């Protein structure tokens, strides 16, 4: 069956290569001739798979390369703990967070940045942050900087534990195949283990510290005298005078009359108007009720004992008419080749990233979070760019599992083999859906910005004109909001407040949430969105579909997968191979995340956030043009690109001077950028000839021969360039108008 | 042990550490010469 | 007035039929 | 007075300049305690302001129409203080790494493969090396003297 | 004839092209002007795509078998429809 | 020349589906190519226009759109499974034309009995300025 | 080639084979009025009820004219394709075989002249259409909305 097996001591902990670069590639151990010796040393360090011929030695050097990642991602969390620790206003900020900005960083007063520590309030200096960590931190009931500091070094600790772990599984004991092949056991466990347990142990960790000294906090009082977590675990009388029904012990939960915990553990949802976020008695029933999801889910397969499913035994049933034999032999694929892996997961962790940035904004867990303004935008914004950059990274290396590990004779299957028969079929229509949204989406706003700038607002597209509406979200959205009535009677209010229906969270003098309508801007707002979605996923999927073999190169394939292109022959040939694909997907991928991020932006500030009066008025952030001015591309330069973008530009000689600087940079770089994106090589290559002539006229002709970059690293630091100085520019952007005005 | 001379006199550690000192010597030039426009010694 | 006689010919019908004796012509073979 | 241009240690503009800035700084100070740490770097870095000002004062920089320092780099040495100096203190030094370097080249260039001690320095040899800078302008000057400073007509290969 | 084919006495008859010619185009023969005593010959140009793979690997002094482009065709332009 | 064609006949075609890699408008009205080969058994093989079929036993017979596919598929079929084939073009009147050995020899080594079309007996360097033969038709690789 | 349900069933086949594009048993002449009329009844409804005078009491023949007008344009857009496409004298290029495999006569309708009858026809019936389409809104016009 499945055993403990493992192997001793492979590689020995000896320094002989360090000295000698590309030792693992045969030609680079050789010597750098010329100077593009040093550009491949870095862009195949990581190319495991061209290194050997069998899983095994790749494998074990991935369960090294895990180690390390998590090393460094250990690090991180110490380094932000510690941070807290020693250099924040953190127990300030805790006295009353209604109007005192998070700061966690100061600057040495050397150069003149002492205007860097700009003024934020409870008798501190220091950048102003917008990570968020404060609601974290007040969530878990830190409260004193005696636990962010214990907290940082126990991070340290557990980050030089892992690097050792991963030092000795590498060199001294590495695991076998018949270990990593087996993955039955791998998802057992997982499920089980590591997902439902931890949730389990976070659901104690907040009944039993959290809950308790949030509730006091709430009550209001100096968190020097609140009474300490473990003063709360060990003397009982504290939580008995809180919640009768904790008093009993363990009774009433073995004993199945489990209502009697109705108190900590319930279903109100909503928010709590005390602090906006999320009801901590619902976050903790719902973290206890996923533990034990979980749990019972764990027990699928089988493993050493008699009774579970195997993952081979699923598949081979399911076998349709249309498609024939079904998934059989699948199971061999998706376990004898790591890019097919690597590739699933990046794209369902894309796109869990991106519903995460999705329902984080709309249903804020964490207490005087959603009156932070910058901290939720920034959140937001970033979860969505990290979700973008997976799902690419995952089109791309499904594409190298295309292009190398994939053949018939062996590793055969008769649903992809379908899938591959017909591909001309499935680009074909996916790219007229593409114009057809393109058209349809995008014309609608040039017709209403001419017919605008013609003096015809009557025959414009909006509520006022010519009307599109989008009933099917405002039809959700009714239905979502009275379905607390009958649907769910357990709960007590829409599962959030966006909803139509209910009113308005506000906290000091500052709303959080309220209802969000939907007008024909959002309608066309939601198609550009489709159609810039839909023309990446063309993109990237034409890149994979024809990775292997198009009707242009008959043996592409042959060629592998990075090469530059095949000659100027039969017309032309540049930009065939799959990389070139996804460096073309970059791009459309960057320009749907920007235009949902503005969109985002402009929504929030002109139909939620904003101030309350003493009465009750609602004055937003923008005043509530959205609706009047998003549908014409004039009116997103004049209403929300120009006006919006005064804050980062009159920024010098502020606290806030930093974002103004990075504000020119960033479209700096975004320049240069096209210096490698426009240009070629050729030219590149004479003008180093005659720099070199020039040089070895004076005895300084250096040994390593100087080389204009090949074309692929060519393409690549374009793109790289090109996405920084834009993803810069709109963070610059972001930070400074909305912590200025905000 | 050599190895591990030879492998520092690579070039990207050396740089790192020259580049590190260099930035010292000048940030401590201007805490002690704090905005030093002029050349006020001739 | 006159300009209500000319503007459409100049812009409809004159491109119309240079554009289609040009097809004509790109498109012939002795 | 190179056009006109006064010297703020007698122009007006300047003064405001320094006052607006440091009445600024003083505004900003009274939020703190009077001996609170940043406050006490408040003060300080007021105070530095201050005496930069005050510097500025010392060495006849002739001044702008609008309160601001404005260099005079026409050549005559009376505002030297500022271009020729310091570029011929750069001189040297771009000088010195100029020649180390390639004097370095020169001497590592009779090996077997010299790209293997071009990526990996021979840090004994470099540090042998290093040093001569004190020597970049005499020595090469020789070199050109004895014509071992350029080639003619080797162009490709060494 | 659409595009052109042209080889120079710098031939070191190594027979690199051939095999990597993609369309059968070029092909040896009988010379007396290196060790192989053997030369390229091109009189298949009408399939000559145009990609440069075959002079991307003559390892020669510059090239030995240079690849002149010309007019276009229906054959030597990868159609397929 | 003792190296007579084979004059392709009408043998079974390779098991598969049929898909969207066939011929188009061009094979039916300009040109298309057939390639034949004799299999050692059946054997799984990616045709060059997509997925993957199966081969019979004895003679084949596969038709593609042009000839750079179809070569592709034979040095496949040359360095994978170690059999020889050929290839042969047709035309809308019926005409059938014998393309790839040309003698049954590959053209990778030296058979004699080949011309020397398109030689030129001077290094690169020795080509001329496009002035010294220019308003001529004449052209300096020429 | 793949045949799916799509491109291969009998009810498919049947119907693309019944409308008159591919019933080569009619002149084309005929057919070609008969698509021009039925395009004519077809582009009549939006160009009319969205037009740029829709709110005024002449859109009805506004929409009509220039539903008219883009038809012009479209038979002048067919016999240009036809002069350079097809030659005077020589022969047809329509599928002359069917699903069986009976050897069909070259279709008429793929001709120079037939192309033609088929173009004039084809404008006739687009302004036919387009007539009847204003008669049937404008005067008999009850049980619609518009
Ligand atoms: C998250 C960061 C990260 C991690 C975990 C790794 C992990 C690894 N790299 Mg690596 N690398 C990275 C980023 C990273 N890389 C980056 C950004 C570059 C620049 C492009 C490189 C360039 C690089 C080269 C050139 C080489 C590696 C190599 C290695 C492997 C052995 C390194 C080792 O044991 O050093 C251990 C070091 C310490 C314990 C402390 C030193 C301080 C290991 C899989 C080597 C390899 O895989 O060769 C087969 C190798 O030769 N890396
Ligand atoms: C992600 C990791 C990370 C990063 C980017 C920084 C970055 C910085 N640290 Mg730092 N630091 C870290 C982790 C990190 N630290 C950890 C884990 C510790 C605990 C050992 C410290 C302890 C530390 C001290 C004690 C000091 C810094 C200082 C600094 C700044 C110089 C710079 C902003 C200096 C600083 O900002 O002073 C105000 C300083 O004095 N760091
Ligand atoms: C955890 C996910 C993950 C993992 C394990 C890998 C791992 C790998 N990728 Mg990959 N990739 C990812 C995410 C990931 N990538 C994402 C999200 C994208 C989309 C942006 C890509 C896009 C991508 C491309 C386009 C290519 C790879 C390649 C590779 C392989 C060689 C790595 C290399 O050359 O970089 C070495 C390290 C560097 C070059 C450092 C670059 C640092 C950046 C550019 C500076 C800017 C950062 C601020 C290696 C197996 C390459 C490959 O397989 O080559 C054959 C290749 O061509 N990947
Ligand atoms: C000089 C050229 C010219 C002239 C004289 C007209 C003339 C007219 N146009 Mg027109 N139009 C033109 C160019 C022109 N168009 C172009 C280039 C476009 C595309 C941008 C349009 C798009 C257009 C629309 C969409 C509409 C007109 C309409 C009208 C009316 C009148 C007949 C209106 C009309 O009669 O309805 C069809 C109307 O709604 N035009
Ligand atoms: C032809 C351009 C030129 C050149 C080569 C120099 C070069 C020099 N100038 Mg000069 N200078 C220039 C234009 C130039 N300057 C202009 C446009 C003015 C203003 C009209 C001056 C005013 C100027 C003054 C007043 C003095 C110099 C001096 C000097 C020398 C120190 C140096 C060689 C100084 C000199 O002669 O040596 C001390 C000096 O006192 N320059
Ligand atoms: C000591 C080495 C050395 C020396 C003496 C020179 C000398 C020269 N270079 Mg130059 N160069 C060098 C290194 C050097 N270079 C390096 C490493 C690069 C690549 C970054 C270049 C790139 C370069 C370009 C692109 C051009 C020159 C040009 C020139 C000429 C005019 C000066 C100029 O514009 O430079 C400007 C200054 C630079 C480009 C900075 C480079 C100097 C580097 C940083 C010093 C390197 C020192 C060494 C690597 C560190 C080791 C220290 C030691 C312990 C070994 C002049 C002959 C120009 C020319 O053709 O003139 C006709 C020209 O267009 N150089
Ligand atoms: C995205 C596709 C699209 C759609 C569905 C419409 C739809 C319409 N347009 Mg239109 N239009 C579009 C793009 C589009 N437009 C673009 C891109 C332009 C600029 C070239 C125009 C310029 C335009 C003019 C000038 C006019 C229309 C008119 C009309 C109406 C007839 C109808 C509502 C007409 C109108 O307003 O009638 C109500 C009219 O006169 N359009
Ligand atoms: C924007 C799209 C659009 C619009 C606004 C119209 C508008 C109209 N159509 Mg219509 N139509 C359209 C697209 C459109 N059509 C398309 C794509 C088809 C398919 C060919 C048809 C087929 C059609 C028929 C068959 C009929 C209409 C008719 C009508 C009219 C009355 C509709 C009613 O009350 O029922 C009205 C003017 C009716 C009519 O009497 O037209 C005047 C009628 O009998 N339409
Ligand atoms: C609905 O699909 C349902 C249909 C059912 O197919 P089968 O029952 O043969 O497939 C069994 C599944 O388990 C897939 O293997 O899927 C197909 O026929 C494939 C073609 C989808 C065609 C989608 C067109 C858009
Ligand atoms: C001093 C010096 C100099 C100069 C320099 C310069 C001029 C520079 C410039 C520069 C520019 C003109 C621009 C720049 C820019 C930069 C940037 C722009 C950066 C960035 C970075 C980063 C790192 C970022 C990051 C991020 C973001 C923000 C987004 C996404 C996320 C992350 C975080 C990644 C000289 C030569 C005299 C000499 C040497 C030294
Ligand atoms: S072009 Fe160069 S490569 Fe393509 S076929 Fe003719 S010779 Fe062989
Ligand atoms: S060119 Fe290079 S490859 Fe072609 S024949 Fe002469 S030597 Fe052999």
């Amino acid at each position: 069956e499945v055993k403990i097996v493992v192997d001793r001591d492979p590689v020995k902990t000896s320094f002989e290569e360090w000295a000698r670069p590309g030792h693992f590639s045969r030609t680079l151990a050789k010597g750098p001739d010329t100077t593009t010796w040093i550009w491949n040393l870095h862009a195949d360090a990581h190319d495991f798979d061209s290194h050997t011929g069998d899983l095994e030695e790749i494998s074990r050097k991935v369960f090294s390369a895990h180690f390390g990642q998590l090393s460094i991602i250990f690090l991180w969390l110490s380094g932000m703990y510690f941070h807290g620790a020693r250099f924040s206003n953190y127990e300030a900020w805790l006295s009353d967070p209604t109007h005192i900005g998070p700061s966690a960083q100061v600057v040495w007063p050397i150069v003149g940045q002492e205007i860097l520590n700009g003024d934020v309030g409870g008798g501190f200096r220091g950048i102003q942050i917008t990570s968020g960590f404060f609601q974290l931190w007040r969530a878990s009931g830190i409260t004193s900087e005696l636990q962010l500091y214990c907290t940082a070094i126990g991070a340290l600790v557990f980050a030089a534990l892992m690097l050792f772990a991963g030092w000795f599984h590498y060199h001294k004991a590495a695991p076998k195949l018949a270990w990593f092949q087996d993955v039955e056991s791998m998802l057992n466990h997982h499920l089980a283990g590591l997902l439902g347990l931890g949730s389990l142990s976070w659901a104690g960790h907040q009944i039993h510290v959290s809950l308790p000294i949030n509730q006091f906090l709430d009550a209001g009082v100096d968190p020097k005298e609140i009474p300490l977590p473990h003063e709360f675990i060990l003397n009982r009388d504290l939580l008995a005078q809180l919640y009768p029904s904790f008093a009993e012990g363990a009774t009433p939960f073995f004993t199945l009359n489990w209502s009697k915990y109705a108190e900590f553990l319930t279903f109100r949802g909503g928010l709590d108007p005390v602090t906006g976020g999320l009801w901590l008695t619902d976050i903790a029933h719902h973290h206890l009720a996923i533990a034990i999801l979980f749990l019972i889910a764990g027990h699928m397969y089988r493993t050493n004992w008699g009774i579970g499913h195997g993952l081979k035994d699923i598949l081979e049933a399911h076998k349709g008419p249309f498609t024939g034999q079904g998934h059989k032999g699948l199971y061999e694929i998706l376990t004898t080749s790591w890019h097919a892996q690597l590739s699933l997961n990046l794209a369902m962790l894309g796109s869990t990233t991106i519903v995460v940035a999705h329902h984080m904004y709309s249903m804020p867990p964490y207490p005087y979070l959603a009156t932070d303004y910058g901290t939720q935008l920034s959140l937001f914004t970033h979860h969505m760019w990290i979700g973008g950059f997976l799902i690419v990274g995952a089109a791309a290396h499904a594409a190298i599992f295309m292009v190398r590990d994939y053949d018939p004779t062996t590793r055969y299957n008769d649903l992809l083999d379908r899938v591959l028969r017909h591909r001309d079929a499935i680009i074909s229509h996916l790219n007229w859906v593409c114009i057809f949204l393109g058209f349809h989406s995008f014309g609608l706003y040039i017709h209403n910005d001419t017919m605008s700038a013609l003096g015809r607002p009557q025959d414009m597209f909006s509520d006022t004109a010519i009307q599109l509406q989008p009933i099917f979200a405002q039809w959700v959205q009714n239905i979502h909001a009275t379905a607390p009535g009958v649907t769910a009677p357990g709960a007590t209010t829409s599962t959030s407040l966006t909803w139509g229906g209910g009113e308005l969270v506000a906290v000091g003098g500052k709303v959080a949430l309220l209802p969000i309508p939907l007008g024909t801007a959002d309608f066309l707002v939601h198609h550009i969105h489709a159609f810039t979605i839909h023309v990446t996923v063309l993109i990237l999927l034409k890149g994979v579909l024809f990775a292997r073999s198009s009707r242009l190169i008959p043996d592409k394939a042959n060629l592998g997968f990075r090469f530059p292109c095949d000659g100027p022959g039969r017309g032309g040939t540049c930009q065939v191979s799959a990389w070139d694909h996804v460096f073309l997907g970059l791009f459309w991928m960057y320009n749907a995340i920007s235009v949902v991020i503005f969109h985002f932006s402009w929504k929030m500030q002109s139909d939620v956030w904003g101030t309350i009066s003493d009465q009750g008025v609602v004055t937003h952030i923008t005043g509530g043009n959205f609706a009047q001015s998003s549908i014409t591309i004039n009116g997103w330069l004049r209403d929300f690109l120009w006006a919006q973008a005064s804050q980062v530009i009159q920024s010098y000689g502020s606290s806030l001077s930093a974002y103004g600087l990075f504000f020119l940079g960033a479209h700096f770089v975004w320049a240069f950028s096209l210096m490698f994106l426009f240009s070629g090589r050729g030219y590149w290559q004479e003008l180093i000839e005659s720099i070199v002539w020039a040089h070895n006229k004076l005895k300084v002709a250096p040994a390593t021969q100087p080389r204009a970059l090949s074309i692929i690293q060519g393409r690549a630091v374009g793109v790289t360039h090109y996405l920084l100085g834009g993803i810069a520019t709109t963070w610059a952007f972001f930070l400074a108008r909305i912590i200025a005005v905000g | 042990m050599r190895d591990i001379k030879t492998y520092l006199s690579v070039a990207p550690v050396l740089s790192t550490l020259w580049f590190g000192a260099l930035a010292g010597l000048l940030i401590e030039i201007n805490r002690l010469f704090p905005d030093a426009l002029s050349f006020p010694f001739f | 007035n006159l300009p209500s006689i000319f503007v459409p010919l100049v812009g409809l019908v004159f491109p119309a039929i240079a554009m289609t004796s040009l097809f004509l012509y790109v498109q012939k073979k002795k | 007075d190179i056009a006109g241009l006064t010297p703020c240690k007698e122009s007006k503009a300047f003064a405001k300049r320094e006052k607006q800035s440091v009445k600024k700084l003083n505004s900003s100070l009274k939020k703190y305690a009077p001996d609170s740490a940043p406050a006490l770097a408040i003060q300080a870095t007021i105070d530095k302001t201050k005496r930069r000002f005050e510097n500025y004062g010392k060495f006849g920089l002739l001044c702008g129409s609008d309160g601001l320092p404005h260099l005079i780099v026409s050549g005559d040495q009376r505002h030297w203080g500022e271009f020729i100096t310091p570029g011929v203190l750069f001189l040297y030094i771009a000088g010195w790494i100029g020649w180390v370097g390639r004097s370095y080249l020169i001497a590592v260039s009779g090996e077997k493969k010299p790209a293997m001690r071009e990526i990996i320095i021979d840090v004994e040899l470099a540090a042998r090396i290093i040093p001569r800078g004190f020597i970049w302008p005499v020595a090469a000057y020789r070199e050109l003297i004895n014509g071992d400073l350029v080639v003619d007509d080797a162009d490709i290969g060494y | 004839m659409s595009h052109s084919v042209k080889i120079y006495d710098t031939c070191i008859g190594c027979t690199q092209c051939v095999r990597a010619c993609p369309t059968d185009v070029l092909e040896m023969i009988p010379w007396d002007g290196c060790k192989a005593k053997q030369i390229a010959s091109a009189p298949r140009t009408e399939d000559c795509v145009g990609c440069k793979r075959c002079e991307s690997a003559c390892p020669t002094d510059f090239l030995s078998v240079r690849v002149y482009l010309g007019p276009e065709t229906t054959r030597s332009m990868a159609l397929s429809y | 020349g003792f190296v007579p064609p084979q004059l392709d006949p009408s043998t079974p075609s390779p098991i598969f589906g049929g898909s969207t890699g066939g011929l188009l408008r061009k094979a039916q009205v300009e040109e298309f190519y057939v390639i034949t080969w004799t299999s050692p058994k059946e054997q799984v093989f990616e045709m060059p226009t997509g997925g993957a079929a199966i081969m019979r036993e004895g003679p084949n017979l596969l038709k593609l759109a042009r000839k750079e596919q179809c070569l592709a598929l034979g040095n496949r079929l040359r360095s994978k499974y170690k059999i020889a084939y050929q290839f042969y073009r047709v035309f809308p009147n019926g005409e059938v034309q014998y393309l790839h050995p040309k003698d049954g020899v590959y053209p990778e080594k030296v058979n004699a009995g080949r011309q020397g079309v398109g030689q030129n007996f001077r290094s690169i360097g020795k080509n001329v300025s496009p002035i010294e033969v220019k308003f001529t038709g004449k052209n300096s690789f020429d | 080639s793949l045949e799916t349900p799509v491109t291969s069933s009998p009810l498919v086949a049947w119907y693309l084979s019944n409308l008159p594009a591919y019933r080569t048993a009619v002149s084309p002449l005929l057919r070609g009025i008969e698509v021009g009329l039925a395009h004519g009844y077809l582009l009549v409804g939006p160009f009319a009820l969205t037009g740029p005078l829709r709110n005024t009491p002449v859109h009805g023949q506004a929409g009509t004219l220039g539903a008219i007008g883009l038809v012009s344009i479209l038979s002048v857009c067919l016999t240009m394709y036809g002069v350079a496409s097809f030659n005077e004298g020589e022969p047809s290029t329509a599928p002359v075989l069917t699903l069986t495999g009976r050897k069909k006569e070259a279709d008429k309708l793929q001709t120079a002249e037939g192309w033609s009858q088929f173009t004039g026809g084809f404008f006739f019936g687009g302004v036919s259409g387009a007539v009847w389409a204003y008669f049937l809104l404008y005067v008999l016009d009850l049980p619609y909305f518009f």
